[PDB]
């Protein structure tokens, strides 16, 4: 929970 | 240009990214290419997806892409800061090998960038029937921002739509530069599936790829995080327990809605309204495996 | 050792670089302008980029859990470094002309001198410093945005660039005087030639006059590149000139005035009088009065 | 969208 496992977009 | 035989890495190199939606098998692909003695992908790098991500916003953005163009900061500098920044984490962050590899599901979003940044790299893009993905992320709680983990619905709107934008992408980058790898199918027949990817790739059979759970932590081999989620999966070897577990943990509307909610299954072959399709017939190899793994092998 | 040609310019993490910075609206174009001016050096405009680059690998740094999967992935501070390296080395080499000496001006970077300094061991910095209260005159009266800034607040702005520069020179100082330099906007302006010269010597770049002469360089082979939406534009294409230093006096309301101590500490620290208002801040070489007057008459 | 002359601070 300042990152998650996984991001994009 | 030195990764430390001396292998030097370079834009020019040849490069395999492999991806796709989270919990479509990506560990499992890139595990059983860490076997193989002439390629090395080792673990998700996280920060490569990060940078593209950045790349692809200061692209769309007109007001920004307009300040960083009347600044010199042009698509050629973009390119090669890029370029530079990523062959220096996929080629520095593990052990050196003739060819280079890296797995991080979403890099697969921007696979026709990375070809023109890297003209001799291809890519493995995981397929696997997004009603088992979305379940895996579910039950398992691997967090994806954006993602809402208390909706099949809403995770499998999701999955479509990153699944349409990377095959998508994987047609325009073309058939002699990107291979769809059906998870199903890679787990039904794992060696008839590791032939064609390994020809695909120009590189040479290995009976090793067949059994990447013996080269885990050894050199050459396979190295796994032990906070990546599928770790516990990747230990054991290609079986068949995760194909079909969805099944029966889909909301009715859900099972209802799904064509609409998820074109991209028939899309890619998988019947939308099939609970589960009938995947395919399990090789010997993988049928004994299987039994193995229950025993507690 | 990337290469350009345009002899041929050879460039890699152990040459000497420049990086200018420090709160917007404090001199940082004109800074970098004078610098570009000399034929050895290019500045060029501000690549937005690399203070972006170094919020995200800060963010990664600043979490204790994503730097333990990093570290877990083989991803570490040496990979993350060489990759930061390299991707910083680039933009700085390619956005603009190449030449002998190589420099940035993002204001923001200089929170980030330690860093920077690490990365990239013979580069040197300048810190800009100005009196906030003509900074934050500054951004509230042209609009100019900063992230997290509320311009319909003096109160507001003077407390956060108090913020902003309380870090940055604290970096300054913690990278010494052989690498970090502040200079003052308001000496900078009234003592051009006085200015230029200790900052030439600071840097170990020999003399040239054509600092002095940053105006007559603009868009020219080897001088001064402009963007035409970056805000300080309209004012850099004119010579030094001393317009813009107590312009802010009497434009600050009453309870701020009277507060400036409390609001802003680093006024005091840094040299400027939080009650004097304005301070002197003292007086000008006849070359830029006669460069201010050469503005008056229009010749711009 | 969020676009600032200064975006990172
Ligand atoms: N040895 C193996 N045999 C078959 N499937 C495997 C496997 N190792 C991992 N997988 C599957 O790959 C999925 C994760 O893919 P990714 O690496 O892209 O997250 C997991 O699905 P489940 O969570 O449904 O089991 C996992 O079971
Ligand atoms: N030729 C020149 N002579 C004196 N000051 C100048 C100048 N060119 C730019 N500046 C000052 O630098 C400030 C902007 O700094 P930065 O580029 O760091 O934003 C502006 O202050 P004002 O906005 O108070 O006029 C501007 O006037």
């Amino acid at each position: 929970e300042d990152f998650e496992d996984y991001e994009f977009d | 240009l030195v990764m430390v035989v001396e292998y030097r890495y370079g834009k020019a190199m040849p490069l395999i990214f492999v991806g796709g939606v989270p919990r479509s098998g990506t560990t499992l692909m890139r595990a059983m290419l860490d076997a193989h003695p002439e390629v090395r992908c080792g673990e998700e790098t996280r920060i490569i997806p990060r940078v593209l991500a950045m790349r692809q916003a200061w692209s769309k953005s007109g007001r920004e892409k307009l300040r960083l163009d009347e600044a010199g900061v042009t698509d050629e500098v973009l390119d090669a800061a890029m370029q530079a920044f990523i062959l220096e984490v996929i080629a520095k962050h593990g052990e050196p090998a003739r060819v280079l590899c890296n797995k991080d599901p979403f890099t697969l979003k921007s696979s026709v960038y990375l070809s023109r940044l890297f003209p001799n790299s291809k890519f493995l893009l995981m397929v696997r029937d997004g009603r088992a993905s979305v379940h895996s992320m579910i039950t398992r709680k691997v967090t994806i921002a954006g993602f809402d983990l208390s909706s099949y619905r809403d995770c499998l709107t999701k999955w479509n739509k990153a699944i349409e934008v990377m095959y998508a992408q994987c047609m325009e980058v073309g058939k002699e530069k990107c291979l769809p790898v059906y998870y199903e199918q890679l787990v039904l027949h794992p060696r008839r599936s590791l032939k064609l990817i390994l020809d695909f790739l120009g590189i040479a059979w290995s009976d090793a790829v067949l059994h990447h759970e013996d080269l885990i932590g050894k050199p050459g081999g396979v190295s796994l995080s032990k906070i990546e989620r599928s770790t516990d999966q990747v230990i054991k070897p290609v079986n068949l327990e995760a194909l079909s577990k969805w099944t029966g943990h889909i909301p009715g509307d859900v099972v209802r809605d799904m064509a609409q909610i998820a074109p991209m299954l028939a899309q890619l072959g998988y019947d939308p309204y099939a609970n589960p399709p009938n995947y395919g017939n399990p090789d010997p190899f993988v049928i004994n495996n299987t039994q193995r793994v229950l025993k507690g092998d």
